[PDB]
Formats: structure tokens, sequence, C-alpha cells
RNA sequence: GUUUGACCUCAAAUCAGGUAGGAGUACCCGCUGAAAAGCGGAGGAAAAGAAACCAACCGGGAUUGCCUUAGUAACGGCGAGUGAAGCGGCAAAAGCUCAAAUUUGAAAUCUGGUACGGUGCCCGAGUUGUAAUUUGGAGAGGGCAACUUGUAAAGUGCCUUCGAAGAGUCGAGUUGUUUUGCAGCUCUAAGUGGGUGGUAAAUUCCAUCUAAAGCUAA
């Protein structure tokens, strides 16, 4: 086929020619275990699905149904946040205690600023690898970004320690190799 | 030729956010 | 009535443009102009800049911006 | 919102990053046909400020033209190809010494989403059919030179 | 005599009644009929004797007599050195003008340029402003109705001279019209350059009326508020007064402490003056209460013999603080212990204290005895919208007061770490404020 | 027909001449004590790009708006 | 884990639903074009249309058409002759919508299918952003005050804080064409910016709009 040929030819010329150092900041990404625990952390903070939202909505509407209804006040929900302009919005506040940035985005210029933005702002950003998996943890096909701001007390220590961990694994390890031209070797 | 890129402005860290948007009411009351 | 586009440069704007010019790098004519400055002085730098450009006010603007780059880079 | 950052990163085109993206995407499109569909706009900020909305009834085509105006001719190409679609507007994305590359936004007046949402029902009227043919688009009006 | 017998408009009489002033001070009695006569004048009065009201009444009389629309002219201009005094004067005048029909606004260094620009476009009939920003307003704002100048005032000329803005009023007065303008000015003392400015300003011939150990707690910038909270808890059942800079900070701390359920009285400019007098009354009569008040609001009234003077925020006129502590010591036979909070960047102030030659005592701070309420403060600020906004406003006014500070050598905004101040107010991250840094 | 401002003419040939205009202003209709948007539903023309610069023209058109308000009975 | 699954991309449908051509073409809109013809595209009208306008006034105020401006200004082997426009009277009059900052205390958005234009349920589309609100004439956030029209939507007074906009574009060199504009190639900015136009008692002033996106009857 034409497009199998194109996609196999894609990622060859990019490594054949010198990628700018603003790129290849990507694919110098989080290691296995650390991404794994990042996702275990996030799976407690899945957002409510449309289906679950509608179940709770009909439940509470039925609760209002009774004569003899029931009225109560409930606390805030807790969940990751994922929309791109919303993600940048929680930055420049700041509110993001963590941000994950997928590497594979066909319009990469949507995301090239986010690493430098969070670097200068001091948000603890991390480059995750694969937008699809972000989609899985957020009830979407793809997300390309995953920001979290508010966290329960039962995970706050875990959040802080993971922040120190990612600061140890990403900011320290790859800043000097974020700091060079990548690629340029023929294929 | 090629040379590495200097990081002369990133190393300075701003201690404040860019915009002083007043926080809206709806973020604190049930939707 | 003066349009709000007229007022001034917001802090967000100067921040944004500084961040853009950082991440962008320097163009080969700009990579040239820095060396031409360092070698043969602002007179020839301005001459080459104006030749690259059309007018002279943009030439002085470019030379002043690039002197800002050179100063903020070498000393810091 | 992040779209500002897209705008001012696009402002510096000849910079290393965007020239690299130019030079990879020009080749990648070169492998492709003269005309073909894009899943998503490569310059979403430009598409929005030209009127894009991400929903059913908004079609993106990437058009290749040899070096009337080149943008207007490129619009006319999709005008003939997608007769059912109505051409909204186009914009520049990429170029080569051999070809120039443009991205055109087309809108289907048959999808009920466009027919509803009275913001965009106006294009459903038969009088707007083939705007590019009559030079009623942005480049059409610019080439005609209609202003005050 | 009294205020009420003099010929006044009915809304002004109602405003005077609801602010409760019936009598007048003697010097104000001497100056009032001159103010009605329309002659220029210079005056020496103690800071906060009611002179603000002394000019507010006859200026509003003039606006009763002319009845001009907001667009027709601006009329009265008021020049005051410091942001605090300007805000206090605005808060005093707000009710007096609310019963009256004309318009009021503020022109202050550190506020949003666009708000005040739009207000000037709409027109303000009683301007209250600081010397620095008026030049920018007069040189930049277009269509600002300026040709009228029914009258104008300078307040405490000694302080503006101390700040160093004399050139600025020379430029302004060169910009100002003169034939319609009438100048009154108030300054407790005087110098040759003040008299020169008076000669330029006062159009007719004027007739004028003329009538110890310190604690210093070097507390690092974030724990100073919490250290105040702890020290306040420890010294409960002792009547204590705390001096702040911004009325917003006074208010926010007042209801913050009220939420933690320790009784507090609040005395800041924005409050209505009858609630102010009432609060001072319960403070004086109870003999056991926490009072939070600004520097100059405290200056305007005598202080009962107190257990503790604390100064939390930086001073406005340190010389006046030295004289104030001297008078407090020689006046209050009961020992009133005075202490000042400090930041490690502020140690230069101590050498200025050494210039005052009064003795100094260091009061140490143990790192063990900490209230440890900061996490609770953070959770409250996240929870309540109202406390959130009030903390933000107090923080904002704190930084703006730093911006308005005169003696830069002792306070530089660059030295201060703003994240850590934000933590002092209970914000993990500083809210942005448009401040020149 | 919708009621219009009586307006002053430009140029010198007709500097003395008075004309029928397009719309008054936002400022003038505010001085009428009514809003431009509501003033549309009553049949009063309004022009935003125009500026009031003459006192007498302004006052005449204000009194004109007062008498227009007087003569109209509006059904609910 | 040599397994399995998330995406992305691509195909294939005798899968479901729609849509394009062709005739005519008096009027209208674009391309081409000689000594008009031709091509492309509609509609009952079309186009244009709400100033990056006109002006220098005591300023005007979308567009469109008629009278006048006027056979004037300007152009032209300044020869043949070519040939406007401001303003004014009249007709008819209409203003609106995006894109820039978050709803994050819950994509609130919508196509399709199905059981009874609507309602339910389910697939999907969509966060690489559909809804609400805001287009500079401001507008947003709250608080207070009253009003006016289910803790519903909207209008006004005051305090404080904020208050985001069209880049291979503007412009410049050169080539061709045109009467200044347009098209191509090299180059390519700035934000108390930029464009245009007057102005000196000249280290000048103030004057007027906001392009590089879009709709709109008569």
């Amino acid at each position: 086929p034409e497009y199998v040929r194109v996609q196999r030819q894609k990622k060859i010329l990019s490594i054949r020619l010198k990628v700018p150092p603003t790129i290849a900041q990507f694919q110098y990404t989080l290691d296995r275990n650390t991404a794994a625990e990042t996702f275990k952390l996030f799976n407690k903070y899945r957002p409510e699905t449309a289906a679950e939202k509608k179940e709770r909505l009909t439940k509470e509407a039925a609760a209002v149904a009774e004569g003899k209804s029931k009225q109560d006040a409930s606390p805030k929900p807790y969940a990751v946040k994922y929309g791109l302009n919303h993600v940048v919005a929680l930055i420049e506040n700041k509110k993001a205690k963590l941000v994950l940035i997928a590497n594979d985005v066909d319009p990469i210029e949507l995301v090239v600023f986010l690493p430098a933005l969070c670097k200068k702002m001091g948000v603890p950003y991390a480059i995750v690898k694969g937008k699809a998996r972000l989609g899985t943890l957020v009830n979407q096909k793809t997300s390309a970004v995953a920001a979290l701001t508010e966290v329960r007390a039962e995970d706050e220590a875990a959040l802080a320690k993971l922040v120190s961990t990612i600061d140890a694994n990403f900011a320290d390890k790859y800043d000097e190799v974020k700091k060079h031209w990548g690629g340029g070797i023929l294929g | 030729p090629y040379e590495p890129l200097i990081d002369w402005f990133t190393r300075h860290e701003e201690v404040m956010p860019l915009t002083a948007v007043p926080e809206p009411k709806r973020r604190f009351v049930p939707s | 009535k003066i349009s709000y586009k007229k007022g001034a440069a917001s802090n967000r704007t100067k921040f944004v443009r500084s961040l853009v010019r950082e991440i962008a790098g320097l163009s080969p004519y700009e990579r040239r102009l820095i060396d031409l400055i360092r070698n043969s002085g602002e007179k020839r730098a301005r001459k080459v800049a104006k030749k690259r450009l059309g007018s002279f006010t943009r030439a002085k603007a470019k030379v002043e911006e690039m002197n800002n780059i050179i100063a903020a880079s070498r000393r810091h | 919102g992040a779209y500002k950052y897209l705008e001012e990163l696009q402002r510096k085109k000849q910079s290393d990053v965007l020239r690299f993206l130019q030079r990879v995407r020009v080749w990648e499109y070169r492998q492709k046909n003269v005309i073909h569909r894009a899943a998503r706009p490569t310059r979403p900020d430009k598409a929005r400020r030209l009127g894009y909305k991400a929903k059913q009834g908004f079609v993106i085509y990437r058009v290749r033209v040899r070096r009337r105006s080149l943008r207007a001719t490129a619009e006319e190409r999709v005008g003939r190809r997608a007769a059912n679609l109505r051409v909204l507007n186009s914009y520049w994305v990429n170029q080569d010494s051999t070809y120039k590359y443009f991205e055109v936004i087309l809108v289907d007046p048959q999808h009920k989403a466009i027919r509803r949402d009275a913001r965009y029902n106006w294009i459903c009227d038969p009088v707007h059919k083939h705007r590019e043919a009559r030079g009623l688009t942005a480049t059409g009006k610019k080439s005609r030179g209609i202003n005050k | 005599e009294k205020f009420e017998e003099l010929k006044l408009s009915q809304p002004t009489l109602k405003a005077i009644e609801k602010m409760g002033f019936t009598t007048m001070t003697s010097v104000q009695a001497r100056t009032i009929p001159p103010l009605l006569a329309g002659r220029d004048v210079l005056g020496a009065a103690k800071t906060g004797s009611g002179k603000t009201l002394a000019f507010l009444i006859p200026a509003i009389e003039l606006l009763h007599s002319l009845k001009f629309k907001p667009r027709n002219g601006t009329g009265i201009i008021v020049i005051t050195p410091t942001r605090e005094l300007a805000l206090q004067i605005f808060g005093v005048a707000r009710e007096l003008m609310e019963f009256h029909s004309q318009t009021f606004g503020i022109v202050i260094g550190g506020a949003n340029r666009r708000q005040e620009a739009e207000k000037l476009m709409k027109g303000v009939n009683m301007l209250i402003a600081t010397p620095g920003r008026l030049l920018d307003h007069l040189q930049n704002t277009k269509g600002f109705v300026f040709k009228n100048l029914k009258a104008l005032i300078i307040d405490e000329a000694d302080r503006i001279l101390e700040i160093g803005f004399e050139d600025e009023m020379r430029q302004i007065i060169k910009i100002l019209p003169n034939e319609d303008r009438q100048s009154m000015l108030f300054s407790a003392t005087q110098t040759t350059k003040v008299e020169d400015l008076a000669r330029i300003s006062l159009r007719p011939g004027p007739l004028f009326i003329n009538v110890l150990e310190q604690g210093y707690v070097v507390c690092d910038s974030d724990k100073r508020f919490l250290l105040l909270f702890s020290f306040l808890k420890r010294n409960q059942k002792k009547k204590i007064i705390v001096f702040l800079s911004s009325c917003n900070s006074v208010k926010y701390y007042a209801e913050l402490l009220n939420y933690i359920d320790l009784p507090v009285l609040e005395l800041h400019g924005k409050q209505k003056q009858q609630k102010r007098t009432n609060t001072f009354f319960e403070f004086c009569n109870a003999e056991r209460g926490i009072l939070i008040c600004t520097d100059v609001a405290a200056r305007g009234l005598d202080i009962p013999a107190v257990d503790w003077i604390i100064q939390f925020d930086p001073p406005d006129d340190p010389r006046d603080y030295i004289h104030r502590v001297g008078r407090t010591a020689r006046g209050t036979k009961g020992k009133g212990k005075s202490l000042m909070f400090l930041t490690p960047n502020e140690l230069g102030f101590l050498r200025y204290l050494k210039a005052s030659k009064v003795p100094l005592n260091e009061y140490e701070f143990p790192e063990n005895k900490i209230a440890n309420v900061q996490s609770q403060l953070e959770k409250l600020i996240k929870s309540n919208y109202y406390l959130h906004q009030t903390a933000k406003d107090g923080y904002r006014s704190y930084l703006q007061a730093y911006a308005s500070h005169s003696l830069k050598t002792v306070y530089q905004i660059d030295k201060l770490d703003l994240a850590k101040v934000a933590k002092s107010y209970g914000f993990p991250v500083p809210p942005k404020v448009n401040i020149t840094i | 027909d919708l009621l219009r401002p009586v307006v002053r003419a430009p140029t010198v040939k007709y500097n003395r001449k008075v004309r029928a205009g397009r719309g008054f202003t936002l400022a003038e209709v505010k001085a009428a004590g009514l809003t431009a948007a509501y003033a549309r539903t009553i049949g009063i023309a309004v022009d935003h790009r125009r500026q009031n610069r003459n006192q007498e023209i302004f006052d005449a058109n204000v009194q004109r708006l007062k008498e227009y308000q007087s003569k109209i009975i509006v059904f609910p």
C-alpha cells in the first residue's frame, strides 16, 4: 500500500536529518516503573464517565422525586484534567501539581512549548510516551496531555514523593541531553 | 555549521504567574 | 477613543515573545550577523542587516535586539 | 488557551523548529497525491481564526499546486473535486521550489449539524454554492480588490 | 461651637450626623470660616486631627454652590503623599459624597492604569491622588476635563518634601491653571521649599493658623504572621494593638482571626467611622482586647496605655514612629512594651534605630513552639471563596504598600521572596499583581 | 420611518447647513436616560462610530429626543 | 508476553442516508481575450455592505441606486481626445457573528440508529474543544442597592482587581502586466506597535483608523 510505505518511510528521514533540540526532548521519556506508578496513581483519579455521570444524575433526580425528598450537600469531586487549552489554563495560575505530555502528536507544535513553559514556571512536568494511553485513563481516544491539580490527603504524600522522583529521573538525567541536537544519523 | 543552544533566559525563574485573573465564584460553589 | 491594541505591551506578551525567540534559535543570517558583529563592529553589522532588510529602522531594531542577545548570553 | 502559543510560534516560521517541520511535512505530502484529505488541521489556530469548528460537517483537504492567484486556483481545485462540499476558506501551510501547499476548509450543507446550529446555516443557501468560482472567498475578494 | 449650626446643605448635615461629629477641634474652628470665605491658606495641624473633614465640608459646599455636572469639570484636586493616607481620606469622603450628588475616584501609583483612565474619561468631581501618578495622568490621558480647577489642596507638605517629589509639583503647578484655583494646604511643620511651593500655590495673601527600649523580632518573612498568631495566643487577656500598612490586610486578618474564634477588633480606613469609634470605645473600655489597625489610623487618635505595641507592617514615617514611641513612654506611666517585626533584609532599619540612639532589645524566637496552623490556613483558603478573595486583596495591598514605601534602602521589593510572602498569607503560589519590579 | 438626528454639515460650502443624520451616539441616548438597545425597539436610530463634538447640536438633538419620548405611547 | 490489547493510519463494502453534473442563461459575478467571441458559477436578483473610510470643516458616519458635483480635477506625440471623486438633495434604510484569557464544582455540545418535529435508550463525533458568555460601541469577575421582565434568565448606580487578538503577513528589492493596482522570484519585521494623511515659530506637532477572517434584507 501507499500509506504503509509512507509510515514506514516516516521516522526514517526524521532520524536521518538533524532534529532540533526542542524536539528529541521527546522520546527521552519516563522509565518503566515510574510511568507504571504514575498510572497507578492516576487510575484512582479517573474522571467520571458520561455513563456514571448519568447514573448518579438519575439517582439524585429520583432522590429529589420523593415527597419526602432528601436534600444534602456533597464535597468536591477529584479527577485528573486533560483538555489542552484547559491544561495550559491550569498552568499560569499555577494549579498543576503534575502534568504529563504525550510524545506522539501529529501536530507536534501543539505541544513543543509545554516542556519549556513548565520548566520556567516550575510545574513538575513529565514527558509520557503515547497519547493513546492517556486517552485510556481519561475516557477518551486520545488526550495528548494530562494535568492534575487537586489531590486527596490519602495520596498527597505519594504525589509529593513522585514529584521528587520525576525531578530526580527526568530533570536531572536528561537536561544536558535535552541540551543537544538529536538525530542526524542516516538510516 | 551547528552549535548547541544557549539557555540564557530559561535559567531565570519567575516566582509569579503571568496573569492576575480574579478567581470566579463558580469554582467554589456546587455547579 | 484609543483602541486597547494601542495601549502598551503586556507582561504576558514580552514573556511570550522572549520564550518564543529562546526556543526558536537563530537564523543563518542571524547566526551570520552575530559573528559579523563580534568580528567587524556594529557599523558593518548594521550595513549587512539593512541590506538583508528593506529599511533602516528595522535594521537598527534588529541590531539592538541582537546586541541584547549577545549581552544577556555572554555575561549570563 | 494554548492557541496563542501556536500563533506566535507560527509567527517565527524561518526558525529552526518550524523550518524543520516545513521540510519534513513538504516531503511527506510529496509522497501523497496532488489532493487528499487531512484528519486534522496542521495549523488549528489559523483554521479557527478562519472559522474552523471541530465537528461533523467540517472537511480538511490538503492541496498541492505548482508554482489568477495560486491560492485561488488551489481553492478552485477542491471546488471542482468536492462539488457537494462548499468551500469556506483556505490558508497557507507549506511550500517547495516546485509546489506550494495549502489547506482548505470545506463545509457540508447536507449534514444536519451544519443545517442546524444557525451560526452556520447561512452557508446552506444555494447562493453560496462555489464561492471560489465567483471570487467571493478571502483571496477572491483580495484579488478583486474590494475594500474601502 | 458645633458643626451643625453653620450653614450647610441638608445632605451634608445628614452625613455629618451619621458620622457623628457635632463639635470641632479648635484649630479647625479657626480655619473653617476662612475656608468658607474662599481665601487661600496654609496650616499647621497634628496628623489626623480631622483636617480631612475640615476641607471635605467646604469643598462639598462649593459643589453645592456650583452644581456642575460630572462631564463639565473635575473641580477639587487633593494631593496626599502616601497610599495609606489617600485611602483613608477616600474612605472618609465616600459617605459625605454619597449623600451628595457628584463623583469620586482614586488616582494612585500601583493601581490599574486602565481603571483610573476610564474613570478620568467619565470624569471625577473630587480627585484624590498621590504626587507621582498625577504627572502621568495629566501628560497621557486624552479628553480629561482639566481646565476648571475650582480648588486644590496639598496635605502634609513636609512628607512630600521628605519623599522628594518637589520637582513634580513644580511641573504640575506649571501645568495647573491658577486664576480659578484656590490653594489650601496643611503641614504640621514647614521648610523654605514648602514655603516656596506655597508662594507659587496660594494665589491671594494667606492668613495662617499655627497651634527607651524597643523590641525587634527578626522573623523570616512567612512565619511572621504565624508568629504573630502564636504570640497573640500566648498574650491573651492582655490588651494589645498591632500596626499594619494596608486597610485590606487589617480587615482580612481581622476576620481570619475571628474565624479561629479569638476576639479581635478591626480599625481600618474602609470601615464606617461610627463603627470605627465604637470599636475604639470597646477597646478602651474592655481593657482586654486585640486591636488590628493601620499606622496612620492609629496616628490620628490617642492610644490608651497598652500592654503591647506591635508593628507588623513597615512604617510610613520612621521619624514619626520614634517620636510616637517617645511620647507613648513619657505619657503612659503604665509600661507599654513596643516591638517591631522585621525581615532579614530589613536590618538596615536597625542602624537607623541606632541613629535614633534609643536602646534596642532582641526578642528571640524558638523554632519548637509553632502553632502549625499553616496547612489549615491553606485548606481554608482553598475552601472558602470569600477568605480566598480577602487574602488575595490583603496580599495585593501589602505589596502595593511596599511599592509606595519611600525609604527604598531599607525595603526593596527585589529582596523579598514573593512565594514566601504568599505562603505567609496562606497561598502556595503568589497571585499575580501588576507591580513594577 | 425611523427618527434621526439633526446634524451639522462638514466642509465650508455648507458649513452653515444643517442636515438629517444617521444616528445620535451611545452617550446622547444615555443622556436621554434610556439604552441604545432598548432605544432601537422604540424606533430611534443609533450610530456608534459617530462622536458628539458640538454642544448646541447635542442639546438640540437631546430636546428632540425628549419630545420624541413625550409623543410616543408604547403598548405592552 | 513468540501472547493480548490500546491507539493512529489505510483499505474494502450490491452496508445506511444524502449530495455534484445537464438545459437555459435577458440581468449578475469571476477567468481568458482579439480583430466581441470563449470558459466557469449562481439567484430572483446577484454583487457590495457595516471603515486599517471620507475629510480638515462649527466635521461626516455600512452598502446600494438617481440628480448635482461635471465634461470639472486629473490624464493624454497635454494630439486624437480620455475622464473621476469628497460633499449636498433624493430613494431605501439594519445591524450583527467568530477567532484572544478555564465550566473544570462534573462536554453542560451534536450526527446517526431504534421505541413511541419532540421525548427516551444506545452507538458514536468531540478535549488536537462541541456547548453557555464576551466582539472594543467594550467585556469579564464578584459585592451593595433597589427595581423591571425555579434559590430562574436579563437591565441599571457604586468600590476593588483584571481587561486576550488575524505573519511568507505589513513592508522592501527585482521581473512582467495595468493605470496606481495586480501577479511571480530573493528577503522579511514591530507592540505606549502599525497604516494613511496634514504640519514647523522644526531634536516638530497634533489629526484619523486598526489590516493580514466572516455574514447581512431594502
